[PDB]
């Protein structure tokens, strides 16, 4: 993962990209419950 | 005939433009120079070292210089002297009361409106010359210059090795006639670079390169407001 | 001593001189003048800006046609330009970069230009093969040379720092007359416009009237407090104006042999570079240090405009002859026509 | 000093003997020339654009 | 999808890693019984002493998955993994991974409208710079050339960030669906940031060039910087496209996981550390200028550290200083708050000092009003 | 016309005291620095001492240090130079000169051998 200074702009965008944002995450949200490892 | 009356003159100044470009690099690339001192002061032997005006070139590391001497010109200099706002630095001569009118004359460069943007070269000439009357003591700085009998030299003062004491605080405190004159003024837009010469010293050329330099140097530090 | 007498004697002349002028002073111009008309504001707008000049420039002419103009810079170059459209004509690359004054010959076959060589060269224009090239170079001043001015395609005068004038024969290239009497550097010239007299001023704050013919001078105008830097004579040839250090112009009389008005303010504090008169003669333009032109009203001291769009001090201006259009030359080394 | 006060002094007396006029006679003159050809200044009343060579 | 492809590689990875790593490490000394090693779906766990919770960052499978969490498993007193209370199956917490929580989202939209903010303070302000040297020609010089163009790409860098902010990040249908059209606006985008990053070395090899070393110079020839700022950048962006359409072609070339990115921004970081070089000789030299007219040391240093204050915008010294986030939370969030105001409003911070503050250009503008 | 009046002088004994007046005319006084320069025998002209616009400042050369003193009245436009303890050295034509332009900081060409604005000087005789 790209860590420097000059991707801080580069990881804002791909973080919130992933976000839910208006349409929806772009890949399904991972179930961590009890039915999950 | 309109047509072809007006492509002429588009095709002569295109012809004028073309060569206004190649002075203009010329222009740019030469520090023009003003050689001024007094009838005695050891200017001419300088010139020798390398009409109303004269002109000297000389070349230090691929960098041209172009230096110009009054000649038939009246001591009257409130005038031609405006020529020269625009030079790198004055080069002004000094045999170390001729003396007090150096001063005189130095404050007025100084102090001039249109000068005032112009860095000098300070030659303090005649240095062996004035060291023979130090030895000798027959004439007395403290006559014409009375606050020098309490002058001290200063600490960050650099003498050679074989000078007597007596050589080196008269030297210095000439310098710093002048000096008391160019850091009452000037607020940082222009400076003055002292140095103890001699009309043979092959030095002399280096000296004005070095302080062209660092005129330049300081000019580029102030147009990025860094100085 | 035998010094005492002479100096007294001419401190009883110079008592009668002033008292004969202060009996023609019945009323000042600025009484005559209460009851015209002004002139209001005069507005004028930059229309050519010409380009190309290197350094500072110095001086500059308007030719007989005004159209063409000469300027000069202390990069060493004369350029003739084209005011309509800006086009250069000719680029002359000077001997000598220190030029201080350039003229325009009348017949337009020839310029002008000197400084601190002390030689006024002369140009041609109409060579055969097409490339300007030096015609006559004028030596003899002991001085730089700070104004020259044609009578006509054989003569020519001078004024030098050497505090004399002079007449010069191009052909021969001798001095037919010197023009001898200021105590200090002359600084500027002005014919008369049948070119019979012309007005010169100098560093001594005083100017004097010429006669071109017999090389006498006619009388001696003071009043200014510091050097005068500049000269004009008046479109009638009946008086001409001065600008000095002392941050005033002063208009005087040839006929009257006193001054007539004073164009002053209290926020000018700079010397004036330069002078020239409209066509009427009823505007005084002048240059000043603080980088502006003024706009007076002649007759009566007022002031009318202001030419601000210069970024250096200004060193010349002009009126063509035709009186439609002004050009003003600075140190930014740039030349601005008005309109 | 003696040689050119001869002048100056000679030179004075050129300069004294000369007639002058009245100044308000003279400022007359100066005041009739101006409105005699003050339609003929352009700088004086700018002319339009078809006149004006500069526009 | 192609992070899905991404994700099931990597656990695909850790399974036969842990599956080797299990045959490798030998069996658990200790009077308590111990909780056997095993290997859950995503992470791999050791030989673990009973009564004791062990420790492990989450994984980078899922791009909600957090890898600066934690990840805990609990091995119960009596020597057996802890069994979920619901369904009483082995069952590993993953709880804590959840990268977009309440606090975690509010954090980053804080940082989206300060660049959003930023960019658009920088493009007014530049604008007009970039007017003010276009209009007054009697400004004109070489310095200011340069400065022309390095106002044009913070320019276009600020609005082309802000449409990627605006038309691309909100849009998760038009991410979803990966067209070539959102990867035309990442290479505009990256040519635009890597130009922007290479005229700030333009500025700092002409500046040197002035105070260090050809001092005389006077034969600058711009061509050089022309290709520096606005062609080279065109080498690394067009070699980073080919090798991302080819080998790591995530929707809309959004993701940071992949080294390939070091292909554009491994140039840059080396040419702003050059750049701090030259920032060193620069204040080194005018530091001996001050000695030489006996400056007093009190007004030495304000003067040298604001000569030092002035040049970081423009040279871009605070990527050099900065170029590494922490890894501790509280230092990271401090370093986005810092970084991210240094880096959107850095155009802003140009076109005041060098414009606006501008001695020059005040008394040019200020005679014009005047006039 | 500008026009610069000296006053005073004459035959002193060596140590006494002597004062010289300079009455101005023509030009704004208040204006402009004035200078006292003087003209040895034999000599050239030389620099003595000068007095800025308002009076307040105050310049000497070395050799009058503590024996000239130079004061200026703006409203009788006038200029003075106290000379007191004189020496057979002191003795020389005294001139008057001002500045050339106002409002100027420098002054040049007030020691020029034709200088305009300068007076016509007065005999200081300084013997026995
Ligand atoms: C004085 C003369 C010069 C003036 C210069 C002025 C320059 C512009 C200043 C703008 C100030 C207002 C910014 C508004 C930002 C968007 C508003 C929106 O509601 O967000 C508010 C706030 C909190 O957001 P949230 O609730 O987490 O959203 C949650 C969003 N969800 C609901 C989608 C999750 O936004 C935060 O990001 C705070 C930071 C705002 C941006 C920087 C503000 C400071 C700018 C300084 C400029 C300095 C200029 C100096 C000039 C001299
Ligand atoms: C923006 C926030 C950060 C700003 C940082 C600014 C840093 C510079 C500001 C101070 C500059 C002057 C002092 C420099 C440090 C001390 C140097 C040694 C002592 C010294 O003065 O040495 C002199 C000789 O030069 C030497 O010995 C070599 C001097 C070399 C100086 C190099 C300076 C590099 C600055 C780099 C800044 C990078 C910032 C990055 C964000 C001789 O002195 P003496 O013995 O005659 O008298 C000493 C009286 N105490
Ligand atoms: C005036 C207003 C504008 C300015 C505002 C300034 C605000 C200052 C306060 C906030 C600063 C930003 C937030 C803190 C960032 C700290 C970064 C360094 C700490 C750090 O983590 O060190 C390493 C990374 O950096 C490294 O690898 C070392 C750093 C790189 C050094 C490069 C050369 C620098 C030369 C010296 C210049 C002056 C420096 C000081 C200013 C190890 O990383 P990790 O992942 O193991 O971390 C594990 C957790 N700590
Ligand atoms: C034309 C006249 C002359 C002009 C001269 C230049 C003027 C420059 C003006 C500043 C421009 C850049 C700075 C932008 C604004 C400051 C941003 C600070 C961080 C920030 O986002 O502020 C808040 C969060 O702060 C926090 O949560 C705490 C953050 C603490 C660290 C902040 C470090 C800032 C470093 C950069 C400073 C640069 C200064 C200039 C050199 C907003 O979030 P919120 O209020 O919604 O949070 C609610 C939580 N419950
Ligand atoms: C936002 C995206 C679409 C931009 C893509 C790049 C190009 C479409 C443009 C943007 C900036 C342009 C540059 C902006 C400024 C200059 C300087 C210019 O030279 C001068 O300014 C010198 C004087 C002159 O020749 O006018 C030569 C073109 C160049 C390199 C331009 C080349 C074409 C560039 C790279
Ligand atoms: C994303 C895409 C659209 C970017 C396209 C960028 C090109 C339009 C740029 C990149 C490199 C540029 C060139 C880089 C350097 C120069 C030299 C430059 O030379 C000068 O101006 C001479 C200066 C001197 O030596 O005095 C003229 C523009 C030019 C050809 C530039 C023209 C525009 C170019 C080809
Ligand atoms: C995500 O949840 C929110 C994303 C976004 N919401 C917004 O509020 C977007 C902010 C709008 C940006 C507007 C900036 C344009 C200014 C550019 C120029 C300003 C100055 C220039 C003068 C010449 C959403 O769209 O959903
Ligand atoms: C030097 C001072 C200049 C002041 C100029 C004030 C207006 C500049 C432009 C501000 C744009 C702000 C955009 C905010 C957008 C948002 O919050 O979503
Ligand atoms: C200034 C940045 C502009 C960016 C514009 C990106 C979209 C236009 C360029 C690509 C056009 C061709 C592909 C369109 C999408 C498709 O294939 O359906
Ligand atoms: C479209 C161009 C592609 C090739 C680009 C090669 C990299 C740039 C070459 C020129 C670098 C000049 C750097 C500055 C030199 C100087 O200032 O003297
Ligand atoms: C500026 C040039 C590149 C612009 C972006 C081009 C994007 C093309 C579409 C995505 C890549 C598709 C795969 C290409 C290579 C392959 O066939 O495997
Ligand atoms: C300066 C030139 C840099 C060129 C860098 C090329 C890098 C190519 C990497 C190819 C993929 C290697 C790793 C395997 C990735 C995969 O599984 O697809
Ligand atoms: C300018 C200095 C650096 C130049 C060379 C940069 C080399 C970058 C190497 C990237 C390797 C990427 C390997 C595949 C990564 C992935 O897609 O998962
Ligand atoms: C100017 C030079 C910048 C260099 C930036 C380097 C950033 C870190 C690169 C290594 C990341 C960790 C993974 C290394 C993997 C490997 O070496 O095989
Ligand atoms: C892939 C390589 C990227 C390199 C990026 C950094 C380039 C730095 C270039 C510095 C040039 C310095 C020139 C000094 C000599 C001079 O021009 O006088
Ligand atoms: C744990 O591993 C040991 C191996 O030493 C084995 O004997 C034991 O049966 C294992 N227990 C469980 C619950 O898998
Ligand atoms: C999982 O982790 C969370 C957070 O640390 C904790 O609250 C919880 O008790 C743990 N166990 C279960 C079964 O959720």
């Amino acid at each position: 993962k790209c860590n420097t200074a000059t991707c801080a702009t580069q990881r804002l965008a791909n973080f919130l990209v992933h976000s839910s944002k208006n349409f929806g995450p772009i890949l399904p949200p991972t179930n961590v419950g009890s039915n999950t490892y | 005939d309109q047509r072809n009356e007006e492509k002429a003159q588009r095709e002569a100044n295109k012809k004028i433009e073309k060569q206004l470009q190649k002075d203009k690099q010329v222009y740019r690339a030469t520090h023009r120079l003003l050689l001024l001192g007094a009838g005695e002061s050891g200017k001419n032997t300088i010139v020798k070292q390398m009409s109303g005006i004269f002109e000297t070139k000389f070349q230090v590391d691929k960098v041209n210089f172009h230096m110009f001497d009054v000649g038939a010109q009246r001591d009257e200099r409130r005038k031609w002297i405006q020529c020269f706002n625009d030079v790198t630095a004055i080069i002004f001569v000094v045999a170390s009361n001729r003396l007090q009118a150096a001063l005189k004359l130095f404050d007025s460069i100084w102090n001039n409106k249109w000068l005032r943007d112009t860095s000098v070269i300070l030659f303090l000439n005649k240095q062996d010359l004035l060291a023979e009357k130090v030895l000798a003591g027959k004439s007395k700085i403290e006559d014409y210059f009375p606050e020098f009998a309490r002058y001290t030299t200063p600490e960050d003062a650099t003498p050679e090795p074989g000078e007597d004491p007596r050589v080196t605080r008269a030297k210095y405190f000439i310098r710093d006639e002048f000096l008391r004159i160019s850091t009452a003024s000037g607020d940082g837009r222009h400076y003055c670079y002292p140095h103890f010469t001699c009309a043979v010293d092959t030095e002399n050329i280096r000296r004005v390169f070095n302080d062209c330099r660092d005129i330049i140097q300081r000019m580029h530090l102030r147009q990025y407001e860094l100085l | 001593s035998e010094l005492d007498q002479l100096r007294q004697e001419a401190e009883q002349l110079k008592n009668q001189i002033r008292d004969a002028r202060k009996a023609c002073a019945d009323a000042t111009l600025s009484q005559i003048t209460n009851n015209i008309d002004p002139v209001g504001r005069i507005q004028m707008r930059t229309r050519r800006t010409l380009r190309g000049h290197l350094a500072k420039i110095y001086a500059m002419h308007w030719g007989t046609d005004s159209r063409l103009l000469v300027s000069a810079s202390q990069d060493g170059k004369l350029i003739i330009w084209d005011s309509y459209t800006t086009n250069k004509v000719h680029a002359i690359p000077l001997r000598s970069s220190w030029v201080m004054t350039c003229a325009y010959a009348p017949s337009g076959n020839y310029v002008a230009c000197g400084g601190l060589d002390n030689i006024c060269s002369i140009y041609n224009l109409k060579t055969r093969e097409g490339n300007v090239r030096v015609s006559r170079e004028l030596a003899g001043h002991t001085g730089y040379l700070s104004c020259c001015r044609f009578l006509d395609d054989n003569q020519i005068v001078t004024s030098s720092g050497d505090t004399t004038c002079a007449l010069w024969d191009i052909e021969t290239g001798q001095q037919t007359t010197t023009f001898t009497g200021h105590t200090g550097d002359v600084m500027s010239l002005s014919l008369a416009p049948d070119t019979r007299l012309f007005v010169s001023g100098a560093c001594d704050a005083s100017a004097k009237l010429w006669d071109v013919r017999e090389g006498m001078c006619r009388q001696t105008f003071t009043g200014h407090e510091s050097d005068i830097n500049a000269i004009c004579f008046f479109p009638n040839g009946n008086a001409f104006a001065t600008g000095s250090d002392d941050a005033t112009c002063r208009l005087f009389d040839l006929r009257a042999d006193q001054e007539l008005m004073t164009y002053s303010h209290d926020n000018i504090i700079c010397g004036i570079t330069s002078v020239s008169f409209s066509k009427s003669g009823r505007l005084l333009l002048a240059g000043y240090d603080d980088f502006n032109c003024n706009v007076w009203d002649a007759l009566k001291a007022d002031r009318a405009g202001v030419l601000a769009g210069h970024d250096n001090r200004v060193s010349c201006l002009g009126v063509t002859d035709d009186g439609m259009a002004v050009a003003t030359g600075s140190w930014d080394s740039f030349l601005k026509i008005w309109n | 000093s003696i040689a050119q006060a001869r002048k100056l002094v000679e030179q004075l007396k050129m300069e004294a003997n000369i007639d002058r006029i009245k100044v308000s006679k003279a400022a007359a003159d100066l005041m009739a020339y101006c409105e005699a050809h003050a339609k003929e200044d352009p700088l004086l009343t700018p002319v339009p654009a078809s006149e004006n060579p500069f526009r | 999808p192609f992070l899905y492809v991404v994700g099931r590689k990597k656990m695909m990875d850790a399974q036969y890693k842990c599956y080797d790593r299990m045959q490798q490490l030998p069996a658990y000394q200790g009077e308590g019984p111990y909780c056997n090693r095993t290997w859950d779906g995503w992470l791999c766990w050791d030989d673990t002493p009973a009564g004791v919770l062990s420790y492990q960052f989450c994984p980078d499978y899922f791009p909600d998955f957090d890898p600066s969490e934690k990840v805990t498993k609990y091995c119960d007193e009596k020597g057996v993994w802890f069994k979920h209370p619901e369904n009483n199956r082995t069952w590993s917490n993953y709880t804590m991974c959840n990268a977009f929580t309440p606090e975690k989202l509010k954090n980053a939209y804080v940082l989206y409208y300060l660049a959003i903010v930023g960019h658009s303070l920088s493009i007014f302000t530049l604008v007009i710079s970039l007017g003010i040297f276009v209009f007054f020609r009697s400004l004109g010089c070489q310095r200011v050339t340069l400065h022309k163009n390095m106002f044009l790409t913070y320019i276009l860098n600020s609005m082309i960030i802000i449409i990627h902010l605006v038309e691309v990040v909100p849009n998760g249908e038009l991410v979803r669906r990966d067209p070539v059209s959102c990867k035309i606006l990442h290479f505009f985008h990256q040519y635009m940031m890597a130009c922007n990053y290479f005229w700030m070395l333009c500025e700092g090899i002409y500046l040197h060039t002035l105070i260090v070393v050809a001092v005389f110079t006077e034969k600058q020839r711009l061509r050089w910087y022309y290709l520096l700022g606005w062609g080279f950048p065109l080498v690394p962006t067009t070699i980073h496209a080919i090798t991302r359409a080819v080998y790591f072609n995530d929707n809309c070339w959004l993701s940071v996981e992949t080294h390939l990115l070091y292909i554009i921004h491994g140039p840059v970081m080396a040419a702003l550390v050059v750049n701090f070089f030259f920032l060193l000789n620069i204040v080194r030299v005018l530091v001996t200028k001050m000695r030489e007219t006996h400056e007093a040391e009190s007004h030495m240093y304000l003067k040298a550290v604001k000569a030092t204050m002035i040049l970081v915008p423009l040279l871009g010294i605070q990527f050099v200083v900065f170029p590494w986030r922490p890894s501790n939370k509280m230092l990271g969030k401090i370093y986005d708050y810092v970084m991210h105001s240094l880096i959107h409003f850095q155009g802003f911070f140009v076109a005041t000092i060098y414009c606006f503050c501008n001695n020059e250009v005040q008394t040019t503008v200020k005679r014009q009003w005047a006039q | 016309q500008v026009q610069l009046q000296e006053s005073g002088g004459g035959l002193v004994q060596p140590g006494g005291s002597l004062r010289l007046s300079c009455a101005a005319s023509g030009f704004t006084f208040s204006n402009y620095k004035m200078n006292w320069v003087r003209q040895a025998p034999g000599k050239g002209l030389e620099w003595v001492s000068d007095i800025s616009q308002s009076g307040a400042s105050i310049s000497y050369t070395g050799s009058v240090k503590g024996r000239f003193t130079i004061s200026r009245d703006n409203a009788k436009n006038t200029l003075y130079l106290q000379m007191n303890s004189l020496k057979p050295e002191d003795t020389a034509v005294y001139y008057c000169a001002r500045c050339p332009a106002p409002f100027t900081r420098d002054c040049f060409d007030v020691t020029s051998t034709t200088y305009a604005y300068r007076g016509q000087g007065t005999q200081v005789t300084v013997s026995s």
